[PDB]
């Protein structure tokens, strides 16, 4: 290595390692940041924008890198919004405190200063956060959607964004049971336009050769339940094997009426070449289904599971509201909507251009995340690196008051808090220093809610720009970043035990 | 001995642009009707020569991830339409190679990408403006002949090009649906037979199976409509007992088939030739040892369905036949199986008997892209005069728009104009004439004259106006090509780093 | 990847270059020392069939040469060397930054002029008009150059002239068979009408038969099943006993036990004869080819008139005289070495082919490079007339055409820079009737020498060479 020993050299090495790990996610901050390509070995290159996804698939081997990655992952798991912010902020803390380490500032002093600065910042945030929840968000939701379309302002979808926002929040309000991203899934269909994109309260899966066998199913059927079969469906002792095969083929039809299942599911291949053979069965079938569809059906409709060839149960045709099978873009898609627990909403990604999957999955997902997070909490603060500037100014003003070692460290903490708006305006591509200088001036003298505008590349009052972020999530992110920095600083040795 | 594996953002962009200009500028020479074709050789045992850019990029193997990305989505575009892949690739390469200098100027890639999108929108509206499309191309059997000259003018197939043009117009007529305007996989107009000549690819709307005969003495010409398909398998005196059991099983094909009505019920697996002669005396032909996936092909001659099982066989779902004809399918080889007696095939496929392989691929790809342009013509009868004239008009338009534009969008659209100008230079260079002189002259002529069809005459004909030369391209194809190229340059500019697990520092 | 492919094609052409003309150098067919003692052949066509080729462009050129070989006549060496010259000129022109498309266009419009010039000077022979034989003599001799069977060449030419009235209907070539043994001289050629397979019963079988209907066999406590199969086989041979046939192809192996029964039944067991003789019997006599014999009973049999087995010249010289058609003219020589077999086979095949297209297309032009110089003069005249950069293209085409007989001159050991130049300068005045003769090593009027080449094969050579050169030139990468 390079000076991994007691005290200062190992702390320097750990700080450098944290800088390296943060550099891998440095440029993905912001709603329109850069994007990364990761190849997973065999040749399935992965392309993604969100920082947490990038961190989850890294190959960290360094102990400091690992003990920052675990903090990032824990932050992501606890709250899904804001992961690349905590890692970047913690790395900035470490890099700003590093030039004070080799001068002999004992790291315990840095720990104490960081903890008191974080406590001060969390206290200060509470005097600035403003409650907006009651101000016409559940009823008279115009404010909700007015905050919602910000993820799609000043883009090609500017005219139609109101429709999608209002309709997705309509879906959200009727499903207000702590919605999740996995169980609210969208599906892409080839062809069509963007204006007519619609949301089915269920699933939307195309029927392929091995997916569904029989067509023209009884859509207007008011009790369709899934039957999970686990045996094949499609078709000296040289004649004994023929007899056994024919007997098995005949027995495969014992579930037509004895079991009594309208829709049957299997994990084995289904042959559409024998559609007329399945037309004799005259019922819908499912095969090679994805796990997402399976889970959505189970927690929505409640299909039964069968193991034996003649597995008979009372849940084969239980109570589910409606069955839907409508062609989408010239292709028939399976919709298992109409369920007693239909807490599902699959969105039809209609569109002629096929390459818009990244655009829609980066836009609508962020929009619904913002809507859900605004709904959950009551009080918010101005975003776009606005609260960070206020915290930096307050901490810089407070640091000059205290005498002693902690003054320089709190000043360095305040300086390190500036990296979020700097990185935002850097990823936006505009001159960062000018934006930062204007922001610092107008923010120290004029007001306390000015951040960075990504559209016109100028300072703006993000409060009236309706860029809301919950106070609690920001407080938690700041606390996690500071604690990760403290944990890195407090470590000065590693023990290997390589082989014996 | 001090190699480093760090890839910073700007050098990463430089590397990606180098890779793109490597995958581009390689198939650039293939652009145009007289472009230099690429001889593709398999890494193990195959060699081929072709000029289609989509084909050469699909066969070619690329190491860099950027190249893999671009080629796989070009495959996707080829699946979508199948035309303009060369234009897309060369245009994206042009954009990247001339935006490298914008990057060197210090512009952030996001600014370049957004400016390129704005320029693409300007180009789209401008090309939609100057469309002189004809809307009568529905009952246009005679104009359809000159529609496909450009896509077949690269070879000497012009001797019998009118015959295949009539074949194509008949094919589009027999599937002409005003509701959906689409062709499916089962309706594929593809079958390659070795041996023959140009005119041997003639109009036959039937089912083609190159299997063997029931019996050398069996009369090949049959007209009875009781055709059928079955999957009849071959599945110490015990050997004699087994033979007798198999004969008794096949007795249902001899005796217990009259009440069912399956005379021409061909088989698939091993069989005893004695019972074949017995059925020959009984006048029930049955072809033995037929292929696997031919069950649907022979059961679609009248638009019916597939019935390969024993009990599923019904009179209403018997074998199907196309149309009675008595011509020797094999001049030197034995005759091909006649399955054409009864009714027109909804999954219509036209016989092809070309004498050269490369002739086979060129003919089938010409038929495919001719169908593609027609399926666009019926869904949207909008066409524009290409040949670089449209590109020149778009470049001038976007250069005009750069006069009233904000800063980095101004530089981006100025870059976009020069990038669009690449298509005329590529066409002229492939034509052998001066790559830059001719494009500049035609640009000056097109700014002097309001005519937007003044392109580059790569066939060395009289004038630069392709209205007389019938060089025509649809609005949808060009729109998709330019939009996809812009999407490519945007998304490749977005990428700033590539990380691979398994580092080897 | 243009330079490497061009050099590969040039090397392929140069490898066969020295074998052009009836003075070509010999080559050694070497390989790993396991079976590479010594094989030598003057003809370059067989050299290409045994070349280890790596460059795919060279693979295309070799495949084109094979197409020329199995197409009418023998011109493969000429086609290959002409293509090599054309690509060498193309490389030279690319060196002076001339785009390949312009070169290809110029080459096309020069090839058309050369072809029409070749059409212009075509002269119709009298063997199909007034029944001359000396023209047939010359056309047989020129294609049989660099060979030694000039003693019984009269028999060859007799089969040549007798083909037009009997042995062909529209140019049939499958009715003639060639077979020979080891040990003999140049005085061994004779007319036969069948293969050389002898009876296997013994000496009591009569030499003459009544009538032959020839077809192909089908086959050759498990003891009970074997005995049942034996009983079925005896039933089959009893059924063929009443067939009344006297000749029968036995494709599959038959041991003695049914062999004696075949002999006693009058059915000769021809033990797996070569399918060439079976095909000859099929088209001349009328013996069809099938898979099984049980189904044919009385209508699906063969058709023949008379077949006899005799021994002549200490060898099994069976003469299948008296078949239905008198077109099965078979030449039976007696060679000395292994190379005699293939050499005579290919020589007679090519000569018979070129005779077939002469009797199909009777127009012809003088050989010996005078026609080459004529086409070169025509394309040079064309080049001086039209402007544009294709002038270099047609003049390079002319240069290749001029260099084509220069190789012939060099392979004879004569000079090449004077008599070729002399021929070129004369050809403006000493026109197509002039030519080049290797017998004396000078320029003489080629018509009196009489050595002429059939027009069809020459036009095929020109077209194939131009097409292959254009195809290889059109490739630029990979
Ligand atoms: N429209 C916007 N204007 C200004 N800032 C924004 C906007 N959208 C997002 N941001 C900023 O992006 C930051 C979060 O982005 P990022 O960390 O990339 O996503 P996540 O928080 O899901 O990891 C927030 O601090 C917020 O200030
Ligand atoms: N006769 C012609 N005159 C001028 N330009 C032509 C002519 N034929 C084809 N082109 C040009 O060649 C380009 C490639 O056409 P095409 O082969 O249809 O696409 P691709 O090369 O992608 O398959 C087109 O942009 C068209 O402008
Ligand atoms: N005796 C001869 N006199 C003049 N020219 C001859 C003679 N023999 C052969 N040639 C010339 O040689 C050329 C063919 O030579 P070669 O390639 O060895 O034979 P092939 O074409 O059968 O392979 C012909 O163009 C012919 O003009």
């Amino acid at each position: 290595g390079t000076d991994s020993s007691q005290g200062i050299p190992q702390l320097v090495s750990n700080i450098s390692a944290c800088q390296v790990i943060a550099e891998a996610v440095r440029t993905t901050l912001g709603p329109r940041g850069m994007d990364k390509l990761i190849v997973d070995g065999r040749g399935k290159a992965t392309i993604s924008n969100d920082g947490a996804t990038i961190l989850k698939l890294l190959d960290v081997v360094h102990p400091a890198a690992k003990t920052l990655v675990d903090i990032a992952k824990s932050q992501d798991a606890e709250v899904g919004d804001g992961t690349t912010s905590v890692t970047l902020l913690a790395a900035e803390f470490l890099k700003q405190v590093k030039p004070y380490v080799e001068e002999g500032l004992h790291p315990q002093i840095i720990i104490r200063a960081f903890r008191t600065a974080t406590q001060l910042a969390v206290n200060k945030i509470k005097e600035i956060a403003v409650t907006v929840k009651k101000a016409d968000k559940v009823e008279q939701r115009k404010l909700l959607e007015k905050c919602a379309m910000t993820a799609l302002s000043s883009k090609l979808i500017s005219q139609q964004k109101a429709f999608f926002a209002k309709m997705v929040v309509d879906a959200v309000m009727m499903l207000d049971d702590l919605l999740q991203l996995k169980m609210i899934g969208i599906k892409k269909v080839q062809g069509g336009a963007l204006e007519d994109s619609q949301l089915v309260a269920g699933v939307a899966f195309k029927k392929t050769f091995s997916y569904a066998g029989f067509e023209m199913q009884p859509k207007k059927y008011h009790n369709p339940k899934i039957a999970l079969l686990n045996v094949e469906l499609e078709l000296e002792d040289y004649q004994a094997i023929v007899d056994a095969e024919w007997n098995i083929l005949y027995d495969k039809l014992e579930k037509i009426h004895h079991s009594g299942a309208k829709v049957v599911l299997s994990k084995l291949p289904i042959g559409d070449v024998a559609t007329q053979y399945f037309a004799d069965r005259d019922m819908f079938c499912a095969g090679r289904v994805p796990e997402e569809d399976l889970k959505r059906t189970m927690m929505a409709c409640g299909g039964s599971i069968q193991t034996s060839v003649n597995a008979l149960s009372a849940d084969v045709l239980g109570r589910c509201q409606v069955f839907e099978e409508t062609q989408i873009g010239g292709e028939r898609y399976n919709f298992f909507t109409g369920c007693p627990k239909a807490k599902t909403c699959t969105f039809i990604l209609r569109g002629g251009a096929e390459q818009f999957m990244e655009e829609t999955e980066r836009s609508l997902h962020d929009a619904i995340m913002i809507v859900r997070r605004a709904i959950k909490n009551d009080s918010v603060v101005a975003g776009g690196g606005a609260i960070e500037m206020e915290l930096s100014k307050y901490l810089r003003d407070y640091s000059r008051t205290i005498p002693g070692k902690q003054q320089l460290l709190i000043g360095a903490y305040a300086k390190a808090l500036e990296i979020i708006p700097r990185q935002l305006c850097d990823n936006a591509g505009f001159d960062a220093t000018n934006i930062l200088n204007k922001l610092r001036a107008r923010h120290a003298q004029g007001g306390t809610w000015y951040g960075v505008d990504i559209n016109n590349e100028d300072i703006a009052d993000n409060f009236e720009a309706f860029v809301w972020e919950p106070a609690m999530v920001r407080i938690n992110a700041l606390t996690a970043a500071s604690e990760a920095a403290c944990l890195i600083v407090s470590v000065d040795e590693t023990i290997k035990n390589p082989r014996s | 001995q001090d190699r480093k594996s760090r890839l910073m953002g700007l050098e990463a962009l430089k590397s990606h642009i180098m890779a793109a200009k490597a995958v581009a500028n390689t198939m650039r020479t293939s652009l145009g009707p007289n472009g230099l074709d690429k001889m593709m050789v398999d890494k193990d045992g195959d060699v081929t020569v072709t000029n289609d850019g989509a084909t050469i990029l699909s066969m070619m193997d690329v190491d860099h991830q950027i190249a893999k990305l671009m080629v796989e989505l070009s495959k996707s575009q080829d699946d979508e339409i199948g035309d303009g892949t060369t234009g897309v690739v060369v245009l994206a390469g042009a954009l990247l190679e001339e935006a490298e200098q914008l990057l060197d100027r210090g512009i952030h890639p996001i600014r370049i990408a957004d400016g390129y999108e704005q320029a693409a929108r300007v180009a789209i509206e401008h090309l939609d403006k100057i469309s002189d499309s004809v809307l009568v191309d529905i009952k246009d059997t005679e104009p359809l002949i000159q529609t496909a000259k450009t896509t077949l003018g690269s070879k000497v197939v012009n001797s019998c090009h009118r015959q295949m043009a009539e074949i194509a117009v008949n094919a589009v007529l027999t599937v002409a649906d005003m509701e959906r305007r689409d062709v499916d996989f089962e309706l594929i107009k593809v079958e390659g037979k070795v041996g023959g000549r140009l005119e041997d690819t003639k109009l036959i709307k039937g089912v083609i199976v190159d299997k063997d005969f029931s019996h050398p003495q069996m009369p090949k010409k049959v007209e009875d409509a009781k055709i059928a398909i079955l999957t009849c398998p071959f599945e110490v005196e015990d050997y004699k007992a087994l033979q007798k059991y198999e004969k008794e099983k096949f007795e249902e094909m001899i005796q217990q088939i009259k009440e069912t009505g399956a005379n021409l019920a061909i088989c698939q697996w091993g069989f005893d030739d004695e019972a074949n002669h017995l059925l020959l005396q009984n006048n029930l032909p049955a072809v033995r040892w037929v292929g696997g996936p031919e069950i649907e092909l022979i059961a679609i001659a009248t638009g019916g369905r597939i019935v390969p099982r024993f009990s599923e066989l019904t009179a209403e779902k018997l074998g199907f036949a196309g149309l009675v004809q008595e011509i020797s399918f094999g001049t030197t080889k034995d005759k091909m199986l006649v399955i054409e007696q009864c009714k027109n095939s909804r999954a219509v496929t036209i016989f092809i008997r070309g004498g050269n392989k490369m002739i086979i691929e060129e003919a089938k790809r010409s038929l495919h892209d001719a169908l593609c342009v027609i399926r666009n013509l019926i869904r949207d009868n909008r066409v524009v005069y290409g040949g670089g004239a449209a590109e020149i008009s778009c470049a001038l338009a976007v250069s005009q728009e750069a006069d009233k534009c904000p800063t980095l969008e101004q530089y981006a659209m100025r870059a976009f104009a020069d990038a669009l100008e690449v298509i005329p230079m590529a066409l002229s260079e492939n034509s052998g004439m001066n790559p830059i002189q001719t494009m500049t002259e035609v640009r000056a002529r097109q700014v002097k004259e309001m005519n937007p069809a003044l392109g580059i005459d790569c066939l060395h004909k009289g004038t630069n106006d392709m209205k007389q030369q019938h060089v025509i391209e649809t609005l949808i194809g060009k729109k998709q090509q330019i939009s996809l190229a812009t999407q490519m340059v945007r998304m490749i500019l977005k990428i700033d780093d590539i990380r691979k697990p398994g580092e080897s520092e | 990847a243009r330079l490497t492919s061009f050099i590969g094609a040039i090397a392929i052409g140069d490898l066969v270059k020295s074998t052009l003309g009836p003075k070509g150098m010999d080559k050694i067919l070497l390989s790993s020392g396991r079976d590479a003692s010594l094989m030598v052949t003057n003809d370059g066509a067989t050299i290409l069939k045994n070349i280890g080729v790596d460059n795919p462009a060279a693979k295309v050129l070799v495949d084109m040469s094979r197409v020329q070989d199995d197409e009418v006549g023998d011109g493969t060496t000429s086609v290959t060397v002409l293509a090599a010259e054309l690509l060498r000129e193309a490389e030279s022109l690319i060196a002076k930054k001339i785009h390949p498309q312009t070169i290809i266009a110029g080459w096309r419009e020069a090839t058309k002029a050369a072809r029409e010039a070749l059409l212009s000077s075509a002269v119709d022979h009298g063997s199909d008009e007034v029944k001359f034989r000396q023209d047939l003599m010359n056309i047989a001799g020129t294609t049989l150059s660099s060979k030694l069977l000039t003693h019984h060449k009269d028999h060859f030419t007799k089969l040549a002239v007798e083909a037009v009235l009997r042995l062909k209907g529209s140019g049939n070539l499958e009715a003639i068979h060639i077979i020979k043994k080891l040990g003999g001289s140049l005085a061994d050629s004779y007319l036969d009408e069948g293969f050389l397979l002898d009876k296997k019963i013994g000496v009591n079988q009569p030499k003459r038969i009544e009538n032959a209907k020839i077809l192909i066999a089908n086959t050759g406590k498990v003891a009970e099943i074997e005995h049942a199969e034996k009983e079925k086989m005896k039933e089959k041979v009893e059924r063929i006993l009443k067939h009344g046939i006297n000749c029968f192809i036995n494709r599959q192996l038959i041991y003695n036990y049914p062999e004696q029964l075949f002999g006693a039944a009058g059915v000769m067991a021809i033990e797996h004869a070569d399918f060439a003789g079976v095909e000859r019997l099929a088209l001349v006599t009328g013996g069809e080819i099938a898979s099984t014999f049980d189904h044919p009973e009385l209508v699906k049999l063969g058709s023949c008139k008379l077949i006899e087995e005799v021994m002549i010249g200490e060898d099994k010289l069976i003469h299948f005289s008296g078949v239905a058609l008198g077109e099965a003219c078979t030449i039976v020589l007696r060679g000395a070495t292994q190379q005699i077999l293939d050499e005579a086979e290919r020589s007679l095949h090519d000569a018979l082919c070129v005779l077939a297209q002469t009797v199909k297309d009777s127009r012809t032009v003088y050989g010996g490079g005078c026609s080459e110089m004529l086409m070169a003069h025509a394309v040079t005249q064309l080049a001086n007339r039209t402007p544009g950069k294709e002038a270099v293209a047609m003049e390079s085409y002319a240069k290749a055409l001029r260099m084509l007989p220069t190789i012939i001159a060099d392979n004879a050991g004569y000079d090449s820079a004077d008599l070729v130049a002399q021929l070129r300068a004369a050809h403006s005045e000493g026109n197509t009737t002039a030519g080049l003769d290797m017998r004396e090593g000078t320029i003489g009027d080629m018509a009196i020498l009489g050595i002429t080449e059939s027009f069809q094969v020459k036009r095929q050579v020109l077209l194939s060479a131009a097409e292959a050169a254009e195809v290889i030139l059109r490739v630029d990468n990979i």
